[PDB]
């Protein structure tokens, strides 16, 4: 199948500059073009431009002239694209996604998975993961709630699995909260049957890629 | 620039509902006007090409028309799963423009939250710092109240998510963030939550 992976999450100071890749498989690299756009957090999408896989030529939206650079490797199905001299409101997640053949015809069929690009003077910090136990005060009528609190990090994102992703029904994973402290923290929670905790195990799968933490915590019962 | 005008903002509707869903072009842009949606969490997703073609592989509920300036999408019968943004996309012209989104909710039948709290765990107080977590889990509609009450009684957080793609439910997470010292100093710790599916507020507490 078609596959766009893209380069980790990371932030950058700002001035200072991104290179976000884009790997391809699953499709002749040359004989399509990619594009790039951005999302900032809570708003819309915003096209920044497009090169050609052959050749490498570019064209960009005009407010990224001067500070956008688009390349591609071909012998790597690799497209980069660099943002220069990065500003607050460049904080974003950025997705190549690749139109179909042209023999125009710019919809994306394929969209990368997103890199969040933070522009921030803040450091980066991995997080601490503490469990949250299935207590009889987490217990309703056969169902017990657990999870694990995911604090104190920066940047965004952390992903955070159960059982390795074998346990997906009832998870939530809520969205991050920036402490007093500029920090961000984060829980996940999944309920399970209150039959199930004597004899499974849960472990929650905690991940920070700008930071590389990984996490594999036990949650038992108190 | 061409901008597109999208029309609702944001709007709820129940399964098995008609949906429909207008873009404007401020010029005449023929049919190069494409549909995506964008789950929670999830990246955009093609669902409707050159005004009025179905990409191969999406449900045969979603359908667009038109042609200009005016377009249109819908859903013939909305389904739980379609909980999205949904977003206009135009490439008449460069720069390719999107509409602002259409923020799709489900309206389901009210439903109050389990409400769970969790002390801090041993290994967080050894550092010095204790959180407590009340979890709000699965409530309808989204409008929902916590008081933290310290021994029966200023520095909680709380985060929503977004409307799950199978119940259609919500959920909150508040959390409450002390020094060890003041943590260890009281005794009684509760969050009291109010929501339209309880008769009355509902507090949920422990003992430390």
């Amino acid at each position: 199948q078609v596959q766009l992976v893209q380069s980790g999450a990371e932030v950058k100071k700002p001035g200072a500059s991104v290179k976000v890749s884009c790997k391809a498989s699953g499709y002749t690299f040359t004989s399509y073009y990619m594009h790039w756009v951005r999302q900032a957090p809570g708003q819309g999408l915003e096209w920044m431009g497009i090169i050609n896989s052959s050749g490498g030529s570019t064209s960009y939206a005009q407010k990224f002239q001067g500070r956008v650079t688009m390349t591609r490797d071909t012998s790597t199905s690799t497209v980069y694209m660099e943002l220069s001299s990065l500003r607050s409101e460049d904080t974003a997640v950025y997705y190549c996604a690749r139109p179909p053949r042209n023999y125009r015809a710019e919809y994306f069929q394929h969209w990368g998975q997103g890199t969040l690009v933070t522009v921030s003077s803040a450091s980066t910090k991995g997080p601490s993961v503490f469990p949250l136990a299935p207590s009889s005060k987490s217990t309703s009528g056969g169902t017990a709630a657990l999870g694990c609190l995911v604090k104190d990090y920066f940047p965004e994102p952390v992903t955070v699995s159960w059982n390795s992703g074998a346990l997906t029904s009832g998870v939530h994973t809520f969205p991050a909260v920036l402490q007093s402290s500029g920090l961000y923290s984060l829980s996940s929670v999944v309920t399970v049957p209150s039959s199930s905790l004597g004899t499974q195990t849960y472990i929650c799968n905690v991940n920070h890629k700008p930071s590389n933490t990984k996490v594999d915590k036990r949650v038992e019962p108190k | 620039d061409i901008q597109l005008t999208q029309s609702p903002s944001s709007l709820s509707a129940s399964v098995g509902d008609r949906v429909t869903i207008t873009c404007q072009a401020s010029q005449d842009i023929s049919n190069y006007l494409n549909w995506y949606q964008q789950r929670p969490g999830k990246a955009p997703k093609l669902l409707i090409y050159d005004a009025s073609n179905l990409e191969t592989g999406v449900p045969s509920r979603f359908s667009g028309s038109g042609s200009g300036t005016d377009f249109t999408f819908t859903i013939s019968s909305l389904q739980p799963e379609d909980i999205a943004t949904y977003y206009c996309q135009q490439y008449d012209n460069p720069p390719l423009t999107f509409g602002g989104g259409t923020k799709l909710e489900i309206k389901r039948t009210v439903a109050a939250p389990s409400v769970f709290i969790f002390p801090p765990s041993d290994e967080q107080l050894k550092s010095g710092t204790a959180s407590v977590v009340c979890l709000l889990n699965n409530f309808y509609p989204r409008e929902a109240k916590v008081q933290w009450k310290v021994d029966n009684a200023g520095n909680s957080q709380e985060s929503v998510t977004e409307q799950d793609s199978k119940d259609s439910t919500y959920s909150l997470s508040s959390t409450l963030t002390l020094s060890k010292a003041d943590y260890e100093k009281h005794k009684v710790y509760a969050c009291e939550v109010t929501h339209q599916g309880l008769s009355s507020p509902v507090t949920k507490s422990f003992n430390r």
